[PDB]
């Protein structure tokens, strides 16, 4: 029966796509330490300028 | 069309889950489809709807529990109307909560009713105890018991406390109810007096021995009055609560006694729906439900409508439409039926279920089974009594359909009412042509029998004088004989002493002829069945040599029977040939050119020819089919051994059947004779006792004598010889007829329906 076979193929592609999305987003969660540093450097530079003004 | 097994259709469908319950229910409301089992692994925990069915299983037990309580209480279950299923939405949980509500209220309220009643009874005993004890270290005890125990109880007190116990007994003003059984019994109060705990223990041990109900008591009228005020308060309060407790139980029972009708329908349908859903499949990724069905080809539209409606009864939009299947195994076999046809299909199905598209015995059976029955069951009066019996079932039908079924005999005869009526009517027809009820004629016909004056013609006149002293035989000679007869059987053979010779010649030859005819119809049905299946080999190697074999053997016999009935007569009766002898000597080539005369010119040549022509058919049936099949399988590039086993068995059964099955129809004559004899004996041994020489003296006895006659003729003839003819005629169908054509192998089609509840 081709109708069920084609449906099973689409259901398999659907199960693959959600599983790949889970893996991609889990890798994005690990990137937080890379994206964080530019904000940390801006806070350091802001506090340096504030300290030099107070001096 | 019903002359053959109905055309089905295997279909596969994409059942949307939110429609699924609704669709299943609608299909079971239609009752014109069989689901395939698509879950070979189905089991109590493997089934996809464990919980849903298990909830139904428990809700059914809760229904049974509350119903048993209601039936013990004899509260009327209303049983009104007829109802749809529950919604697919989770409303079954509110229903389950309603089941729990009723159950918990019953268990609580029953326990309270019992406890409150028991307390009230004990306090009533205590009220009487306090009132009697008010007439009064030293001490005493008091209690109650069945009064008949008091004599033995008092003798035991002095037996144990050696000659020393003071006491008083007092019968209660009314009997009191037993707290467990509800038996009212004439109990009596007692009070017993003693010094110290040592005597207290003895009088108590005897009270325990007789199972007497002891109670504490205060020492003075004033302290007893204070206790009695407590008792009078408790007992009134208990009865007030108990009245309302019982009233509330009655509301709870009444609410449930409405609901059981509705809930039974809902639960049983729901259980069935989820059980059918458990036959479906759901693979691990699967969103919809895959399902498969057998439907009638005519009703493929009817189920598609039910699917669309099932979706429309739901929040779903998906119409769940089917594809027709092509890679099909042989479907289950279905036939539509009704009152005049259902029993006939059932007795056919009971030997075996026809192959898909196979010719159906049942429509031919609707006549031929009654016919064979009536040919055997050939009494006019029994035909009437059978007709009357079945008429009374058909006339009362609408009443009887409401009644009990637990009388299985009554269920069977009522379920046979249409078949029984038809055979009864045909048994009038056959019984009339045989001119016999109870070995009595009907005076409707004229006669070919000759009055005494016709024997007084100078010739044979002496025999009319001999008749005053000795038996005589009329040889049916011309001028004396009353001429060829135009009705059925001549009345005279009922009274004639030699009658059985004449009647046998008829019923034997008749039964033989009918048998040949029915077997020739069965092989004719084989051709039409092989045509519908488009099988050239089965016609060429089967039907053609088979019908030639049968016809060449059978045709001569029937032809010669008819020839004897035309070519011989009274003035040629002495030295006339035997029919049976010429048939045997044909089949065996064994005529010794002598003895019985040959009937017609060239008859020896015909005898030789027809037998040789039948013998020439055998190799086609036996072997040539297996040989061409072996070459076809070798060219088309199965077991040749098994092919020979099956084809040899079939060929042997047909060839030997042309002896045995040809003879088998003698059963008709056989039972017919038995029936006729039984009827004549049962009259002769009974009715003649009421045939006294005077009006009153005979007629009074004849009433009771005829009732014994009716009883015996019913039990023997109308019941048992009827059941004999019935079962024999079924056998004649199941083998001697059907074996020519009806394979009778297949699955019974089973429509899923609420009607199985």
């Amino acid at each position: 029966s081709q109708g069920i076979q084609q449906l099973l193929q689409a259901e398999k592609r659907a199960a693959e796509k959600v599983s790949e999305a889970r893996k991609r987003k889990n890798r994005r969660l690990k990137q937080a330490k890379e994206e964080a540093q530019a904000e940390i450097e801006q806070y350091r530079l802001q506090r340096e300028k504030e300290f030099k003004a107070k001096e | 069309e019903l002359f053959r097994s109905e055309e089905m259709t295997l279909a596969q469908l994409f059942l949307q889950s939110e429609a699924a319950y609704c669709c299943v229910s609608e299909l079971e409301e239609l009752g014109k489809v069989q689901f395939r089992d698509l879950n070979p692994d189905v089991n109590v925990f493997q089934r996809k709807f464990v919980n849903e069915v298990r909830r139904c299983e428990e809700m059914d037990r809760k229904l049974r529990f509350v119903e048993k309580e209601i039936r013990k209480a004899n509260i009327p279950i209303m049983d009104t109307g007829e109802n749809p299923e529950v919604p697919f939405p989770r409303d079954m949980i509110d229903l389950e909560a309603n089941f729990e509500k009723i159950e918990n209220e019953l268990k609580e309220i029953n326990t309270n009713q019992e406890a409150l009643k028991r307390n009230f009874l004990e306090l009533t005993e205590l009220k009487f105890i306090l009132r009697k004890t008010q007439q009064f270290r030293l001490g005493f005890v008091a209690g109650v018991i069945n009064r008949e125990r008091i004599p033995t109880f008092e003798r035991m007190l002095w037996r144990v406390c050696r000659g020393n116990v003071f006491l008083r007994q007092a019968e209660i003003e009314n009997p009191l109810e037993d707290p467990v059984t509800g038996d009212y019994v004439h109990k009596s109060v007692f009070i017993i007096f003693f010094q110290g705990d040592q005597l207290k223990n003895r009088v108590k041990k005897i009270c325990e021995g007789f199972r007497a109900s002891l109670y504490p008591c205060p020492e003075t009228p004033q302290e007893r009055k204070e206790m009695a005020s407590g008792v009078n308060t408790r007992i009134d309060d208990l009865q007030m609560v108990l009245n309302q407790t019982e009233d509330h139980r009655q509301r709870v029972l009444q609410a449930a006694a409405k609901n059981i009708r509705v809930w039974f329908i809902k639960v049983r349908k729901m259980k069935a729906i989820y059980h059918t859903l458990n036959l479906c499949n759901i693979d691990v990724t699967q969103k919809c439900l895959i399902a498969e069905v057998w439907c009638p080809v005519t009703d493929l539209d009817s189920i598609q409508f039910a699917l669309r409606r099932g979706t429309e009864h739901s929040g779903s939009t998906v119409p769940s439409i089917l594809n027709r299947m092509q890679t099909n195994q042989t479907p289950p076999t279905y036939n539509k039926t009704n009152k005049f046809t259902h029993g006939f299909q059932n007795i056919v199905d009971a030997y075996g279920i026809g192959t898909y598209r196979e010719i159906n015995p049942a429509p031919y059976t609707v006549i031929t089974f009654p016919f064979l029955f009536a040919v055997m069951f050939g009494d006019f009066g029994h035909g009437i009594l059978m007709t009357l019996f079945a008429v009374w079932m058909v006339l009362r039908e609408s009443r009887i359909l409401s009644q009990k079924n637990e009388n299985e005999m009554f269920s069977m005869v009522f379920s046979g009412r249409y078949i029984i009526l038809l055979m009864g009517l045909f048994s009038i027809y056959t019984g009339l042509i045989y001119n016999d009820c109870f070995s009595k004629s009907l005076n409707i016909f004229g006669s070919s029998w000759s009055v005494r004056p016709m024997f007084t013609i100078g010739n044979w006149t002496e025999e009319t004088l001999l008749g005053s002293s000795v038996l005589q035989l009329n040889p049916a000679i011309p001028g004396v004989f009353g001429g060829p007869y135009p009705f059925g059987i001549d009345p005279i053979w009922n009274i004639a002493t030699n009658k059985l010779t004449f009647l046998n010649s008829f019923k034997m030859k008749m039964s033989v002829i009918l048998g040949i005819i029915h077997m020739l119809f069965g092989v004719s049905l084989s051709l039409f069945n092989h045509i519908y299946f488009k099988k050239p080999l089965n016609i060429y190697f089967g039907f053609i040599p088979e019908i030639i074999f049968m016809s060449s053997l059978f045709g001569y016999l029937v032809i010669l029977i008819f020839y004897k009935w035309t070519a011989y007569d009274a003035h040629s009766s002495r030295n006339a040939p035997s029919l049976l002898i010429h048939f045997i000597n044909m089949f065996l080539f064994s005529y010794p050119e002598s003895g019985n005369a040959m009937l017609y010119s060239g008859q020896k040549g015909i005898q030789c020819f027809l037998i040789v022509v039948a013998m020439l058919c055998v190799p086609w049936m036996l072997l040539f089919k297996p040989l061409i099949l072996r070459h076809q399988y070798l060219r088309k590039k199965f077991d040749f051994g098994d092919t020979m086993v099956h084809q040899a068995i079939h060929t042997i059964e047909y060839c030997l059947g042309c002896i045995s099955n040809t003879a088998s129809y003698l059963r008709l004559w056989a039972l017919s004779l038995a029936h006729a004899q039984l009827s004549e004996v049962l009259w002769t041994m009974v009715i003649h006792i009421g045939l006294h020489v005077r009006s009153l003296a005979g007629g009074l006895g004849l009433f009771f004598i005829f009732a014994a006659f009716a009883t015996l003729t019913v039990a023997i003839l109308l019941i048992m010889e009827g059941l004999s003819a019935f079962l024999h005629a079924l056998r004649l169908h199941w083998v001697e007829f059907q074996n020519k054509f009806y394979t009778g192998t297949g699955f019974k089609f089973l429509p899923f329906s609420f009607e199985h509840i």
